[PDB]
């Protein structure tokens, strides 16, 4: 199921994509730092996960340049997306990182991956999985990680819940830092991400030091029971440049609020 | 030795004492580095190899030594990392026993860390080898023929070589470190998972998020640390310090002096307390007055 | 030469220990893996285990593992199969033969007849 | 584990002939180098042929091991009077070894 | 082979210190009295100039 790509919808970030820079615990202080950050009220791109055809969604799976860092917002109800692919070349010649949301296993592996033209995982485990289809072949390996995947935030707890997971991927000093935060969506709001301040706790650091320059959204797409069906839901991609942020810590140490230094004149005063 | 098996070592908290434990282990030689530092060394992509050796030519197996097995069967680069570990495998390998064939026939010496996996009848002589084995044409492999009677020579000795790869990526193979006990409520110096500091350690009422590991004060000095072994949050306070000031009526009007310990309880730092150690601060019998 | 002289046959009631003694001669007791084999009257042989005198490394047969006790002494170079106590079903022809993980016959002992009856 | 059926149970034939010692195995183990042991009546068994088909030292050439995997056979080309005895097959290189049930030789009844 | 260098030492000596100790370095808990075994090795190693 291949369909011609369309330009992403562009929306303001508002106050989004802010994460704890370090495991330093600070209470009731205002700390300022310069680091890769999503600019506030920055205008960012998004497609739906969509990945369909014939009215049942449309196909979208671009290998976007990884660049400095990737901000990935996911508002999917089910596990429409499962895992990601991060590669400099995305071929069997050069190693690449594969992340999977299947089962209870991150399957975070840096190995040579001859990749299919369209890597689609099984949305539901076929009554088995399309892992052998997302990559044409697996050749050699460097490191493999097994853990609880990031998206165990379940959907069956309550209605109007379309799992909202925000992720920040940054590769510094041969270390791949994955920050993330999942929030109770509660409401549908079929327009964009909420303009609510929230921080992304640092989930995982990966010691593997291979360069990453491109990134493919690894989606889950099981079967038609019309090819395969997964559904449609908005997913956002953004690149965060270094900038100065003044962050507010509460007595719990949580980042309740922060202000970008540069966006508006009133900020530099603050 | 003809076809050895390779291994990759990574994400390893490796202890080398376990190898020291086994008694048949009699070869701890390391051409590269001293075994004393071996456990403390941090490496990555460590590669090991194992094989079957008669043990009479184990000296030839050492890097820089030449032998027919070193010529064909096995190769060790003269520059070496790791250790060559050999233990007497006469218990198992003996019975004779002819499975583990070793190749004594090949066209040329093998390059460092090269595998000669395919056996082709060796054309040592001028006549072509076409027509299987013949005169001046022999099968490369030879039976190792481990008869239990042959004790002095060609007895079953198991040799395994450790090779260390030198920090191409961040090191992932290291030894266990930072292992001592925990104390509290005393002026001590600590290294909390690399956080080196000195001060009195006590339990804290502060609340850390799970990813939070240390906490700093307003002045950005470490004021709380989460223990690595136990998830308890421990508060750090600096060891008691302050200025000392001396009251004197004047040398010529007597020589008695009064010492003021600025900004500290008399209780925390009494005459018991070193800095100015010859000063006994007289004694508690001498009047001790607490002022703001 | 290398011969494994076994103890003589014995007759005894059930419930008592029997350290059947297999003496090995003509070979280094340490250098060779010894072992035991049992035969029911009219049945094929079976493996009971192999003992290494050098380290006393005794690998028992899993089916007979813990059922009986196999041991040996290097100083005299004699196998000492305590056999634990004796069961009425244990009446059998027991050969003590040199064998290892490769399970070679090497030298087979003359065997000892153990009868367990009232 | 591997169960060795020494088919046929008994062989009745004239002296000097050839025979088949079909040691059928539950699983195919040729690397185990299954060993045939010749046991004379009232005698300690003697390993007839080790190394799957390797000739045991001090054994007449009329014996010959053969076969592989799950099916191993021993052919005694010249059945001599002394060859009339019991024959067993036992897994050699495998996990705890198991002997076969046996095989006997006969002429007439 | 006359020239020798010390492969093993308890620790580093002091600025301008001379060490001539010749006793089997003990890297193991078990005391290896005059024994060259695992974790028991005399520190000196011949230069073996070639
Ligand atoms: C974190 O902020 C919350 C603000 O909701 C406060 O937590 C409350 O602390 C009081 C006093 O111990 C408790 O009685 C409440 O049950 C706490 N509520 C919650 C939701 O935890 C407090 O200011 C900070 N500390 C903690 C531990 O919550
Ligand atoms: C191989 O496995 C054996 C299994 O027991 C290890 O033996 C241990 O260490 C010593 C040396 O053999 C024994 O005396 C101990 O009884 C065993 N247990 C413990 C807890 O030490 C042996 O160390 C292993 N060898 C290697 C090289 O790993
Ligand atoms: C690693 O940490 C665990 C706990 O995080 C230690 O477990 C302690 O001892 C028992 C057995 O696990 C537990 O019931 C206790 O609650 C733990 N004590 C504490 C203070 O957490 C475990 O001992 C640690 N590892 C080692 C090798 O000591
Ligand atoms: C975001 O940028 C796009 C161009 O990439 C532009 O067309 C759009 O108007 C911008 N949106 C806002 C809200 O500024
Ligand atoms: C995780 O690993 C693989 C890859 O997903 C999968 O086949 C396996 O069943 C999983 N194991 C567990 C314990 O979830
Ligand atoms: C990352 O890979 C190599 C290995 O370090 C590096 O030299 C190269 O510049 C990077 N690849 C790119 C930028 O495509
Ligand atoms: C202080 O002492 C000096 C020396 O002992 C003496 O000369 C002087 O008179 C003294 N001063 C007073 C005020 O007594």
């Amino acid at each position: 199921t291949t369909r011609t790509q369309l330009p992403p919808a562009y929306t303001n970030s508002f106050t989004r994509g802010v994460y704890y820079p370090d495991k330093v615990f600070r209470s009731s202080v205002l700390h300022s730092t310069q680091d890769l950050f999503l600019p506030f009220f920055s205008n960012v791109t998004w497609f739906h996960v969509i990945s369909g055809t014939n009215g049942t969604k449309r196909f979208d799976n671009p290998v976007l340049p990884f660049n400095d860092g990737v901000y990935f917002a996911s508002i999917e109800k089910s596990n429409i997306i499962r895992g990601w692919i991060f590669g400099t070349t995305l071929d069997s010649k050069t190693q690449s990182l594969l992340i999977v949301n299947n089962a209870t296993n991150v399957v975070i592996k840096v190995c040579e991956f001859q990749f299919c033209n369209d890597p689609f995982l099984d949305h539901k485990n076929n009554k088995m999985e399309s892992e052998f289809r997302v990559y044409s072949s697996a050749n050699n390996c460097t490191f493999e990680y097994v853990s609880q995947p990031f998206l165990m935030d379940l959907e069956g707890k309550q209605g109007n819940f379309k799992n909202l997971r925000e992720f920040v991927f940054k590769n510094i000093d041969g270390y791949f830092k994955i920050y993330s935060k999942h929030t109770p969506i509660i409401v549908r709001e079929p327009e964009d991400l909420p303009q609510g301040f929230s921080a992304l706790e640092p989930l995982v650091d990966l010691p593997i030091g291979i360069n990453i320059t491109r990134f493919q959204t690894l989606l889950a797409l099981h079967r038609s029971y019309s090819g395969w069906t997964a559904g449609a839901a908005a997913y956002y991609v953004g690149y965060l440049q270094p900038r100065t942020f003044l962050l507010k810590y509460n007595e719990n140490g949580t980042i309740t609020d922060a202000v970008d230094c540069a966006l508006d004149p009133l900020s530099e005063t603050k | 030795v003809y076809a050895w098996n390779r291994k990759r070592i990574s994400n390893c908290v490796a202890d080398y004492s376990v190898l020291y434990n086994l008694a048949p282990f009699f070869t701890f030689k390391c051409y590269g580095v001293s075994p004393t530092k071996l456990n403390d060394l941090c490496f990555t992509n460590v590669y090991a190899d194992s094989f079957v050796i008669r043990g009479d030519e184990v000296r030839q197996i050492a890097p820089g030594q030449t032998g027919n097995i070193a010529d064909y069967n096995y190769k060790l680069p003269d520059d070496f990392t790791g250790c060559v570990i050999a233990w007497n495998s006469n218990k198992l390998d003996s019975k004779g026993n002819y499975n583990y064939l070793y190749r004594l026939f090949r066209k040329s010496n093998l390059k460092p860390f090269e595998r000669d996996i395919s056996t082709e009848i060796y054309q040592a002589g001028n006549k072509p080898c076409n027509g299987v084995a013949g005169f001046n044409c022999y099968f490369p492999l030879r039976s190792y023929s481990f008869r239990p009677t042959y004790g002095v020579g060609h007895q079953p000795y198991r040799v395994v070589v450790l090779s260390f790869e030198l920090l191409h990526a961040p090191a992932t193979v290291c030894g266990p470190k930072k292992s001592t006990n925990l104390v509290k409520n005393k002026c001590v110096n600590f290294n909390f998972n690399g956080l080196k500091g000195t001060g009195v350690l006590t339990e804290s009422n502060k609340k850390f998020l799970p990813f939070q590991q240390f906490g700093r004060d307003i002045a950005d000095t470490t004021d709380a640390v989460r223990d690595p072994q136990t998830l308890e949050i421990l508060d750090i306070t600096p060891c008691s310090f302050g200025g000392v000031s001396v009251i004197t009526p004047g040398t010529n009007t007597s020589n008695q002096v009064a010492v003021l310990y600025q900004g500290v309880n008399c209780t925390e730092v009494p005459v018991a307390i070193q800095l100015t150690p010859t000063w006994r601060v007289y004694s508690t019998g001498s009047n001790v007055f607490q002022t703001r | 030469e290398v011969q494994l002289v076994q103890s003589g046959a014995e007759v005894k009631k059930p419930g008592e220990s029997l350290k059947i003694s297999c003496k090995g001669s003509g070979f280094s007791f340490t250098s060779y893996w010894i072992g035991w084999v049992r035969q029911m009257p009219g049945k094929g042989l079976e493996w009971m285990g192999i003992i290494y005198p050098g380290d006393s490394d005794t690998r028992y047969s899993p089916s007979f593992q813990g059922q009986v006790t196999i041991s040996a002494d290097k100083s005299i170079s004699t196998a000492y199969l305590q056999w634990s106590s004796l069961k009425a079903s244990d009446t059998a022809m027991y050969y003590c033969a040199r064998g290892g993980y490769e399970d070679v016959f090497d030298i087979w002992g003359q065997g000892t007849m153990v009868t367990v009856s009232s | 584990e591997i169960v060795l059926t020494q088919s046929p149970g008994t062989l009745s034939l004239s002296p000097g002939g050839r025979a088949t010692l079909s040691c059928r195995a539950s699983q195919s183990v040729s690397s185990s180098y299954l060993a045939w042991y010749q046991q004379k009546p009232g005698q300690a068994p003697r390993l007839l042929i080790y190394g799957a088909s390797s000739r045991a030292t001090g054994i007449p050439d009329r014996f010959s091991g053969s076969g592989s995997g799950t099916d191993f056979t021993l052919t005694i080309s010249r059945l001599e009077p002394e060859d009339f005895a019991v024959y067993y097959c036992q897994q050699y290189g495998s996990s705890p070894p198991t002997f076969g049930q046996g095989t006997k030789v006969e002429i007439k009844r």
